[PDB]
DNA sequence: TGTCCTAATATGGACATCCTGTG
DNA sequence: CACAGGATGTCCATATTAGGACA
């Protein structure tokens, strides 16, 4: 009545410049906060790494895996693959 | 409609008219399955799970084992045991 | 009263049951998947997941320009190399 | 991002489905 | 076969998300 409610929106590239942005920040919010409960319930070694239209990249890695991101051996490799 | 394997399992063997199908192969808990195969059929009936057979029903049985409620019994086919009988009633 | 009890919420600490944790291992996984290639899609951004079972199973999800990080020699061993120490 | 309202989902628990492997 | 044990799907019922609109 009120509100619209969630809508259930298509599983396709997001035109509007703006609403992506939104979902972009909300869903990511969500999926990290995902991968530390994945991560931690199971206590299972967990890598997450999200980079938006700016570049700015964001990550979630747990104690083992966290050289994949901190080491220049793989900061390196990941600099490179967000390329052509 | 809540039910589980295990409770149903009982359920038959609590019932004289399956004693050719399901009994008791000891006092103290331990039971066979005559007519595998047809329990399987009836506890797909019980779930509404058509497709049912001892081929997944056991694969139950076997999940139960880990979780403490029922064992096989080494050579002896068919047979099976609850683990805190009585208890379990 | 109902079927059954319904999705039961949990303690956000650590399963202590080796099959309880299994089983949910499995059913997350599944989702977390889900939730980075509809993320990944839905705002076309790359994104790189990297979940390790218990076991011994490495189950990835990634990005065509990430891809070169799971299938490249040198992720391979950097992957590798960060699961014995 | 931070809520609110509200429908869309994700997913615990309990098996069901397939499957690979074994004596 | 008859039995073990693993990964993933299903069904019920409810716990979590996240589209819109607006700050």
């Amino acid at each position: 009545k009120k509100t619209r409610g969630r809508v259930k929106i298509k599983m396709e590239f997001i035109d509007n410049k703006l609403r992506r942005y939104t979902t972009f920040s909300k869903r990511k919010t969500g999926i990290m906060k995902k991968a530390y409960e994945l991560s931690t319930l199971t206590g299972t070694q967990v890598l997450l790494l999200v980079a938006s239209e700016t570049g700015h990249v964001y990550t979630f890695a747990t104690r083992k895996l966290q050289p994949m991101i901190t080491s220049e051996t793989g900061k390196a490799l990941i600099q490179t693959c967000l390329n052509s | 409609s809540a039910i589980t394997l295990w409770q149903f399992l009982l359920q038959l063997l609590q019932k004289p008219q399956n004693k050719h199908m399901i009994c008791w192969t000891s006092n103290d808990g331990q039971f066979k399955l005559l007519q595998a195969e047809e329990v399987a059929r009836l506890w797909g009936i019980r779930k509404n799970k058509p497709n049912m057979n001892y081929d997944k029903l056991s694969r139950a049985l076997r999940y139960y084992y880990v979780k403490n409620i029922i064992k096989k019994v080494n050579g002896q086919k068919f047979v099976y045991k609850f683990v805190s009988y009585p208890e379990i009633l």
